């Protein structure tokens, strides 16, 4: 009789009809990074509108139910997502436009095409021999090129066509009733309709430089550690009063950190700890990491899933004969099936993706009880956020003494866990004011805040402000930086990766202590331990059907992000920089520039 | 204004939670009607003198 009754009638149609259409063409999308066939990619044409047609003929109906009178949440959650009609909110030929330009943006990056002219016998691309020439180059004129040249003719064609970009997305906001594209992102993250634990606009951008602050020494003493390592190395190159050079950080950005360290160790005399050999000696397959990785999740309180996971699904590459694409994506087909695919070896960093591509697919099977769009993590980040806990547990050498990848008879001094803290500091902890750098650009440049002229000298200003990075090379008003990356023309949410520490480590607070643990983080486990599993229980069986500001304070009992358990984390880490960076120079020089002579 | 009636979708590739399993039930009930269907329980073997 009400609108109430009538909006469960609908969704509830609109349920088991997105369980057939979304099942059916992922079936052949999953048959396509198996095998590379002429018959597969045109059922992309032929499966992949179908997807396309479906949510914008129910778009055509449900546009026109008010959000004023709805009384319960759930419904609201799952109408403003029926609701948001992306790039359909446009015109004809303004539409086609959008739709022809992110084909161009795709095929650039990996097809790519750039080399030296001075001998253009062989040329390069951005997944071969790239990958090994970075790797070791701890030359100067040689590593200098590489990165300059990887910017200057990609974005050379793009930087006109990204200012046709810039006022075409200014478009999807002002029909959807918000202000800009970078606001976008966050459109998912707002909560409302309750008391007090209330979701403002204007939050983000508080809580985030309310955190900034306590993060800036988090970061201070490893910005002083990276330049006192590399002084035997590079002797005229970098100033200790000065910044850094961007290209020296062991990646095509600066993303990953895990390259440079081959240079950066504390203690070359203690080896490194790695499973990879004692693995081989006792005749050990890829079938077996998955079956000594099962017993983990029973331990812990978690059920054992279906049994056709082992027999329908595949593992090892199966020969040379057919083109699979192996890249490690975690594959939600609906209605029970899930499946995986990944590149697999006898390898220390296997394993240790093991318990994150495992923990994907055991937060999937609970909420499968759920409807469809309410099918997600708490937040759009939680999906592949939920997996890095539980494989920082099964870092820990106290897990491998029982499961016995390591000695029986270990020495674990205190320099032992010098080498372990800061490999692990690398990609999680010292990415992010690199991961707040090029966002505070992603939001103030869809604002009208800057002009043409004021495009690229916002870039280095602000990178010699948060990070502490000077370029090299001066550029001009024809190149753009930012375009280079995987995360800008493909169209992805980079906003994910700032919260992957402050998810996961204010997680790792609350189930240690319902784990009892007496000692620091890195030592701790969640194996053996049922009353910190059924914590996990409530969390998993939600999804976003539940509102993340109120999933936080069944497990943390916090309302916000606090920095506290991070530095916990860092605790025996700040004794040891403390007493490192004492000769050396805190801070940096806004004024040094290498291209100064 | 909805169809009641909602569709199957049957695939073998599911999974144990999604894959169909067909249920009879027996009902039994008292009636003035005397007793009609009985059991067999095995029988023992004959004996004589």
């Amino acid at each position: 009789s009400t609108i109430e009754e009538q909006a469960k009638t609908f969704l509830d149609k609109f349920n088991h009809e997105a369980e057939d259409l979304f099942y059916q063409s992922s079936l052949a999308s999953w048959n396509y990074n198996t095998n590379i066939t002429e018959e597969n990619v045109q059922n992309m044409n032929n499966a992949g509108d179908k997807w396309s047609a479906f949510l914008k003929e129910q778009s055509t109906l449900a546009q026109m139910y008010p959000l004023q009178e709805i009384q319960n949440l759930t419904v609201k959650l799952q109408l403003q997502a029926l609701q948001q009609n992306g790039s359909s909110v446009l015109s004809e030929d303004k539409s086609k436009r959008l739709n022809t330009i992110l084909n161009t943006m795709s095929t650039i990056y990996s097809t790519g095409k750039v080399c030296n002219p001075d001998n253009p016998q062989e040329c390069l691309l951005l997944e071969p021999g790239l990958n090994e020439i970075m790797a070791n180059s701890l030359d100067y004129n040689e590593r200098l090129w590489a990165w300059e040249s990887w910017r200057s003719e990609v974005g050379k064609q793009l930087r006109p066509l990204y200012e046709e970009y810039v006022v075409l997305k200014n478009e999807m906001a002002r029909a959807n009733h918000y202000e800009d594209y970078g606001d976008y992102w966050r459109g998912d993250y707002e909560v409302n309709g309750v008391d007090g634990y209330d979701y403002s606009r204007g939050q983000l951008i508080e809580d985030v430089e309310h955190t900034f602050e306590e993060i800036k020494p988090l970061y201070e003493h490893l910005h002083a550690y990276v330049r006192a390592k590399l002084m035997n190395a590079y002797p005229s190159y970098i100033s200790p009063i000065g910044c850094l050079p961007a290209h020296l950080l062991g990646d095509m950005w600066g993303r990953f950190w895990t390259n440079l360290y081959s240079l950066t160790v504390p203690f070359g005399q203690k080896p490194n700890i790695d499973v990879t050999d004692a693995m081989v000696d006792q005749a050990w397959d890829a079938q077996r990491i998955f079956k000594e990785a099962e017993k983990f999740f029973v331990s812990v309180g978690l059920p054992n899933m279906t049994q056709g996971f082992w027999e329908n699904s595949m593992l090892t590459d199966p020969g040379n004969v057919q083109k699979a694409v192996c890249h490690p994506t975690a594959w939600d087909l609906g209605k029970g099936d899930f499946r995986i695919l990944m590149c697999t070896k006898v390898t220390m960093d296997d394993f240790l993706t093991a318990h994150h591509e495992m923990g994907h697919i055991q937060y999937d099977m609970a909420y499968a009880a759920q409807p469809f769009l309410l099918r997600n993590g708490a937040n759009e980040g939680f999906h592949e956020a939920v997996g890095e806990i539980m494989s920082l547990s099964a870092a820990t050498p106290k897990h491998l003494k029982s499961i016995g990848l390591l000695s029986p008879d270990f020495q674990e001094d205190n320099e032992t866990e010098i080498n372990f803290l800061l490999k692990q500091a690398l990609t999680i902890v010292g990415t992010l004011p690199f991961t707040y750098m090029l966002e505070k650009w992603r939001w103030m440049v869809f604002k009208g805040e800057i002009p043409k002229d004021q495009w690229m000298k916002k870039w280095w200003e602000m990178k010699r402000e948060i990070v502490g990075v000077v370029e090299p090379v001066p550029h001009d008003e024809t190149y753009c930086d930012p375009a280079s990356l995987f995360h800008v023309s493909n169209d992805y949410s980079f906003i994910r990766y700032y919260t992957r520490t402050l998810y996961q480590f204010q997680f790792q607070e609350a189930l240690c202590q319902a784990a009892k643990h007496e000692g620091p983080l890195h030592k701790c486990d969640i194996s053996n331990s049922t009353e910190a599993g059924q914590k996990l229980f409530n969390m998993l069986r939600l999804g976003k059907s539940e509102p993340w500001t109120l999933a936080l304070e069944n497990v943390v009992g916090a309302k916000n992000m606090n920095v506290r358990p991070l530095l916990n984390y860092f605790e025996p880490l700040f004794t040891w920089l403390k007493d490192q960076n004492k000769n050396s120079f805190v801070g940096w020089s806004t004024d040094w520039s290498p291209y100064a002579d | 204004c909805y169809f009641p009636l909602r569709s199957y979708s049957f695939r073998p590739t599911y999974g144990v939670g999604h894959q169909p399993y067909r249920v009879v039930v027996l009902s039994f009930e008292l009636l003035h009607a005397p007793a009609t269907v009985c059991g067999p329980k095995k029988s023992t073997n004959l004996v004589k003198n």
